[PDB]
């Protein structure tokens, strides 16, 4: 399922922005 | 509306033109606990000894600052955030500076990350989620007819207060245009295309990154993910989205609007503006005025046990705060 797929991710935690 | 707002840019407008400068000092706070970190600094729970009121104190190393070309970043920061003032904003209260680091000392929201909330629990269902949209829904609207763009909607980003009810951090990103704009901001999961393509953007940034929202909160996860940045964005400019069995059909829609590659054909950016997103069907039983007024029945009251209490938020090392014997700086932030 996509929700297994996003929890194995490596983007679950907090998102940091993109500076340069 | 416009009766309210039109008011509401004069008061902006009078400290734009006039914004505050160093109004207290770090020897009046008492340090507590980081609260989050960053790049440049960290936000620490701090306490102003003379009112026993507890704050949020941002702390930006000026070197990393400058290191990292976030001057004029931090100038629009402070500026607009001492300009602004709406429900679900946060305030600032005291801004100062010294040596070696920028202060925001802004109010403590007790409730702890939408972001944290979202994960554990798992998604949010649509009434919930709805509900918070919609405080984004007005704040969009107020921030957009100031002339600013927001740029960094994202759970991590809003705060739950005592209430239930959002309160949006992080004006890093956040800017005064009239017209387009070209820096490559933001967080990759929520990044317009126009923005990925190097083409110059507007406000309808704001309302790509509102759909990508409303999406994450309703299943769970956002509409386009990956392992690394790069895959992220050839996504988002694909054009192609899945939406999970459970959306309501309202919601597949109000959601295909939003997060429309043509924003010429994106909700929110259209002939009606905002009007095209609360005239929408999903958005029906939402009572606009009720929810400003924040009379609503918050679905969700994250509890904190007392004042400075910050277990709805997760620990850091506690890094140390330094200042230099000599100034940092002094040309390069001398309007902060
Ligand atoms: C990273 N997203 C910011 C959320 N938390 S924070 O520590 O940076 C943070 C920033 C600004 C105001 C806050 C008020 N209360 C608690 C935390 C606050």
């Amino acid at each position: 399922t996509t929700y297994a797929d996003f929890i194995a991710s490596g983007r679950t935690g907090r998102r940091n922005a993109i500076h340069d | 509306v416009k009766e309210f707002l039109a008011k509401a840019k004069e008061d902006f407008l009078k400290k734009w033109e006039n914004p505050a400068q160093n109004t207290a000092h770090l020897d009046q706070f008492e340090r507590i606990k980081t609260l989050g970190t960053g790049s440049f600094g960290r936000v620490m729970l701090v306490k102003h000894m003379e009112t026993g009121n507890h704050y949020a104190m941002k702390i930006l190393d000026k070197q990393k600052v400058v290191k990292l070309k976030q001057i004029e970043h931090t100038l629009n920061e402070k500026r607009i955030l001492q300009a602004v003032n709406f429900p679900f904003l946060v305030k600032l209260e005291f801004s100062f500076k010294d040596n070696s680091n920028l202060y925001m000392v802004m109010e403590y929201v007790a409730g702890g990350e939408m972001f944290s909330h979202l994960r554990r629990i798992g998604r949010f269902s649509e009434p919930h989620a709805r509900f918070y949209a919609a405080q984004i829904v007005l704040t969009f609207e107020y921030l957009h007819s100031l002339d600013l763009i927001y740029r960094d909607l994202k759970p991590e980003n809003l705060l739950i207060d005592q209430q239930g009810y959002i309160q949006v951090t992080d004006f890093g990103f956040a800017k005064r245009v009239k017209g387009r704009t070209w820096t490559l901001c933001g967080t990759p999961e929520y990044l317009a295309p126009e923005i990925i393509l190097s083409k110059g953007y507007n406000k309808a940034v704001d309302w790509w990154a509102l759909g990508v929202l409303i999406y994450e909160m309703a299943a769970g996860y956002p509409p386009f993910f990956a392992d690394q940045p790069i895959q992220i964005y050839e996504k988002i400019v694909s054009g192609k989205v899945r939406f999970p069995s459970h959306f309501s059909s309202d919601l597949k829609d109000l959601l295909r609007n939003l997060l429309q590659v043509d924003l010429t054909k994106r909700f929110g950016n259209l002939k009606d503006g905002v009007n095209d997103i609360k005239n929408h069907k999903w958005f029906a039983t939402t009572d606009w005025i009720a929810i400003y007024q924040r009379k609503v029945e918050a679905p969700f009251i994250p509890k904190f046990k007392g004042p400075g209490d910050t277990s709805n938020f997760d620990d850091y090392e506690e890094e140390e705060i330094r200042v230099s014997i000599n100034e940092k700086c002094g040309k390069e932030f001398s309007e902060f």
